[PDB]
């Protein structure tokens, strides 16, 4: 979800890229490094 | 008189033609599809229509 201009509970109501973002997306685990004092947002007007 | 009259009515005619999109009608591929996809198709009917 996270690219631009995509859909998805993270996507839409929690953090969103535009369709026209210009750069570059990068992601590794940490499971063995970060639990719940991770939040997320389920729902927004 | 019939060569301006044919004209204009080929001219409209062309609005309803599909050019590729996945409708001639602009409010289907508005509502149909979401903004990142959408514009790929509204660039066909703009395309054709221009």
């Amino acid at each position: 979800q996270i690219a631009p201009g995509q859909t998805g509970k993270i996507a839409d109501y929690n953090y969103k890229l535009p369709d026209d973002f210009t750069g570059c997306v990068i992601a590794w685990n940490s499971n063995n490094l970060d639990n719940y004092n991770y939040l997320y947002r389920l729902f927004r007007k | 008189v019939n060569q301006n009259a044919q004209a204009l009515n080929t001219l409209v005619k062309q609005l309803s033609s599909n050019f590729g999109a996945i409708s001639s009608v602009l409010n289907d591929i508005l509502s149909r599809l979401d903004p990142p996809e959408a514009e790929v198709q509204i660039d066909r009917l703009i395309t054709g229509r221009l």
